[PDB]
This record gives structure tokens, sequence and C-alpha cells, in this order.
């Protein structure tokens, strides 16, 4: 899928 | 516990040279600034001042939660410096985006808290001053510090540690599947942002209009104020509406209308900027709430 | 910083009258709003009256009728003229006052701009 | 300073702001105060800047 890997 | 492996729809976006440079930099700036800044600020404000108003009390823990987040800090800057791996394993990944959550929504209401304490304290001063207690204000201290947990709590929950098999990368990171991760980006947009934005405003437009119209009669100090408070809505402002408007970009591309690889792109390589901008002038709030003291500021000075 | 010299306590019959005068001493600017407060033994403290510098007066219903608040801008005095002295009013009244700086910024993490008094014991017999 | 153990309770500084009685009495906001109630009444004046007295006996 969609990965977030900003921290916020 | 366990380690999932996903596969990534727009992998390669926001992966960039300059930014893997970039933002490890900014972040050490921010981190060795904004420690020794909160530093003497909680210095000044507990030891030297002994805490002795409600905006003081929101003072020192408003600079109390922003130690936190710099505690956490590296982590994200050697881990955007590894052009986003994670070595620290699940529990370090949780607890850090638990804490730039926390700090995030503690700072915020804490502000609100301030707005109230300022329009109550100028508008009516007598009244609510047996109302306006140390006791209250520790007391919405904690409610502060444990509704804020409980808004980053699903960053407890659904962060983790993710091995990407088409990029043989390990990351820390939240996995979008449909599968309503919008209530995250919400919660970040409407409790974390317009729901305060409009108390803040609207106590600091109650204390600029009594105050206009008791000058009025005069010319019918507190001429400076005004441009004041206009920095004081502004600065809130305009330093979260960037993260905030990247973030609602992204729930779009979380499930819904955005379904490109490049505007994907885009979006992860700002967000990271917004998120630098909205935390290195989050990290000045203690200081520059502070310095708006006559006293406060002389202390600060003199333990220079 | 700023000091509040109370005067006019003390003993007095059930139904006689007393005068509290408050004098405000150091700032150089005037002050902005001053009131008093009584502290009832084994309760909690209570605003009496107050009375602003425009003219603007606000006292309690439990004193309305009997007290009567006034103020002098030349040298920052309130006076509480206490007629009719209940049991009702014994209790130690403290004064209070909201005194800013020059240029002010409406942010104190010191007094919070406002100041107290020592308080003067008033019972009534 | 402390002196005065109706009485009366002086206390003068030597050598600031929130000068009180000590429970706390009462406390106001040469600097020197004059101020079941039988007890040894202490002077303070607002290390943490908190300096006291000996303290009289009424
Ligand atoms: C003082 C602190 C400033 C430290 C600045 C740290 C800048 C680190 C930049 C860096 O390590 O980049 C990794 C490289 O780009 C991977 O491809
Ligand atoms: C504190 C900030 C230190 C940054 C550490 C870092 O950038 O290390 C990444 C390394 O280049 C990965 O091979
Ligand atoms: C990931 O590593 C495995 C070996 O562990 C290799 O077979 C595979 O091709 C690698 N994938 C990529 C995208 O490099
Ligand atoms: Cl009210
Ligand atoms: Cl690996
Ligand atoms: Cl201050």
């Amino acid at each position: 899928g969609r990965v977030y890997i900003h921290p916020i | 516990d366990g380690i999932k492996r996903i596969q990534d729809d727009c992998p390669k976006a926001g992966r960039h040279n300059y930014i893997f440079v970039m933002i490890p930099t900014l972040y050490s700036i921010i981190f060795v600034v904004g420690i020794f800044g909160n530093s003497l600020v909680v210095i000044v404000i507990y030891f030297y001042m002994k805490l002795k108003t409600v905006a003081s009390v929101f003072l020192l823990n408003l600079a109390l939660a922003d130690l936190c987040f710099l505690l956490t800090l590296p982590l994200w800057a050697v881990y955007t410096a590894m052009e986003y791996r994670w070595p620290f394993g699940n529990y370090l990944c949780k607890i850090a985006s638990a804490s730039v959550s926390f700090n995030l929504y503690a700072s915020v209401f804490l502000l609100t808290c301030l707005s109230i304490d300022r329009y109550l304290a100028i508008v009516h001063p007598m009244k609510s001053r047996l109302r306006r207690t140390m006791l209250v204000a520790k007391v919405t201290c904690i409610i502060i510090w444990l509704l804020a947990g409980l808004a980053s709590l699903p960053a407890i929950i659904h962060r983790n540690v993710f091995f990407i098999e088409n990029t043989n990368i390990t990351v820390c990171a939240f996995h979008y599947e449909s599968t309503l991760p919008i209530g995250l980006g919400l919660t970040k947009n409407i409790l974390g942002f317009l729901f305060p934005f409009l108390i803040i405003l609207t106590s600091y437009t109650l204390i600029w209009k009594a105050l206009k119209k008791a000058y009025d009669l005069e010319d019918n100090r507190n001429d400076d104020i005004f441009k004041i408070i206009m920095a004081i809505v502004l600065f809130f402002f305009f330093s979260w509406i960037p993260h905030q408007i990247f973030t609602f970009l992204d729930v779009l591309i979380q499930l819904g209308i955005i379904r490109d690889c490049r505007i994907a792109d885009i979006v992860d390589t700002a967000m990271p900027i917004t998120i630098c901008i909205a935390y290195f002038n989050n990290c000045l709030n203690p200081l520059f709430y502070g310095f708006l003291g006559k006293k406060f500021k002389r202390y600060f000075l003199q333990l220079l | 910083q700023v000091q509040l010299q109370e005067s006019g306590g003390g003993l007095v019959q059930a139904g006689g009258s007393l005068r509290l005068s408050c004098a405000a001493s150091g700032n150089i600017f005037d002050v902005d709003i001053m009131g008093w407060y009584r502290q009832a033994p084994g309760k909690e403290r209570e605003l009496v009256a107050s009375i602003t510098d425009g003219g603007s007066t606000d006292y309690a219903d439990s004193v309305k009728g009997r007290f009567t608040i006034s103020r002098d801008n030349a040298k920052n005095t309130v006076y509480l003229q206490m007629n009719s002295l209940k049991p009702e009013d014994t209790a130690v009244y403290y004064c209070a006052a909201v005194a800013y700086p020059d240029i002010p910024t409406y942010f104190d993490y010191d007094s919070d701009n406002f100041y107290w008094g020592q308080g003067t014991q008033v019972t009534v017999s």
C-alpha cells in the first residue's frame, strides 16, 4: 500500500 | 513483536539526495537550539521565578512538552540520513512517533488554555482572580497531557517497522491498505488545528476589541500590543498551515482521488520541509511567549 | 514592586461604621482597577467591591446597599466606606490593584499584574 | 528584624517583594510590614529567594 515514513 | 512484509504503491517518492542531507542538518540545528533554549526557559521559570502565576504553569509545561519531542528528534535525523532506514526497532519507532504526535496536541492545547487565561486576566481580572488558582492550572495541565496522549494513541497502535519487499528497506511508518486511516489525518486537521485555532483567535480577538474600545474614549501605552497580538495569531497560523495543507493533500492519496506517484513524490518531498517549519517555530514558542514578560526577559538575558 | 498600604480595621459594634483606606505606592503611572477582598475565617476569599479609574463600580450582592467604594486618581487611594457593619462582615479585608508597566505587554509571569496587600482584620461585635 | 511578640508585629528587612507572616497568616504583595492565635509568627519575603526569620512567640 502507501507507506507514510514521515515522523508525523 | 513481529515484522510485517509490505509492498509499496509509490515507493520512490521523496527519495532525493538533497533531502537526505538537508533535513538531518535542519533537525540537528533545531535539536541543539531547542534543548538549550527550553532548558534555560525551565531554569528561569521554576527555580529562578518559582511559578507564581497560572501563565507560569502553562509556560513550564509548554517547555517540558517540547523537550520530550527534542529528545526523540535525533532518531528521525539519522533515520532520514540513512535514506529512510530504521535501525532502532519497533519499540523506539512507537515512542518516537507517539512523541511527535504528543508534542503536536500538547503544545496546541496549552496555547488554547493560555489564550483563555489571558482573556480572563485582562477583561475580567477581579472576578476571575479567585477562580484562576494554582490547583486549576495543574489539574488543567494533567488533563491536557492525558488528552494529548489519548489523541496520539493511534500512533502507538498503528506505527510499526515494515520490510518493503520491493526495495529491501526496513522502515518505521504507517501502512495504508481504504482501511479508514483518514481518521489519523482529520484528527490532525480538525482536532489538532481547526478547533484550537478558532478558540485562540476568539480569545485574542476579544482582548483586541476590549482594549481598542478602552483607548477610543481617551482618543475621543497599549498601541504596540496590537501588532504583537497579530504576530501571536499569525505566527501560530502560518507555522502550521503548510504541514496541515500537505497533510490534507496526503489524505487524498491515502484512499481517495489522487492515484499518481509523481504527486506522491511532491507530497513526500514537501512533508519534511513543512514538518521542519512547524517544529522549529514550535520549539521557539516558550521562548517567544516568555520574552513578552519584562522580568522573564531580564532573568533570561542575565543567564547568558 | 507595587505596595498597597491599608488602614482602618479593628473591632466595631454591630451596626456601626468604618472606613478602609488603601493607598498604592511606588508605580510611576496609574493603577487600572482597585478593589477589596474579604477572607472569611474558615471560608474562601470573597470579592467585596471594586472600582475602575473611569468610574465603573461592582459591589457584592451580600453588601449591596451597606457599603460604598470610591477612589482618588490623584494619589491612587481607594476608600471602602462600610456602613451598618453586620456580623457577616467579620473577616480579613485585603486590598487589590491591577497595575501595568509603561509600554505594557499584557503578559506577566511574576504577579500577573495583580497586586495584593497585607490585609486588615475587621471584627464586628 | 522581627519585633512585637491587641498586639502588632513589625518585620524590617535589611539589605522586598512579597512579605508575609507564617500556615500563612497574611502576605502583602524601608520595606517593613506591620500586622487560637497562639503560635510562633515567622517573617518571610519572596535559596528560592525566600528569606525567613527567627520567629517571635505570641
Ligand atoms: C532483495 O534481496 C533479495 C536477497 O535477499 C534479492 O533476491 C532481491 O532481488 C532483492 N530485491 C531488490 C529489489 O533488490
Ligand atoms: Cl461573574
Ligand atoms: Cl535489511
Ligand atoms: Cl515576567
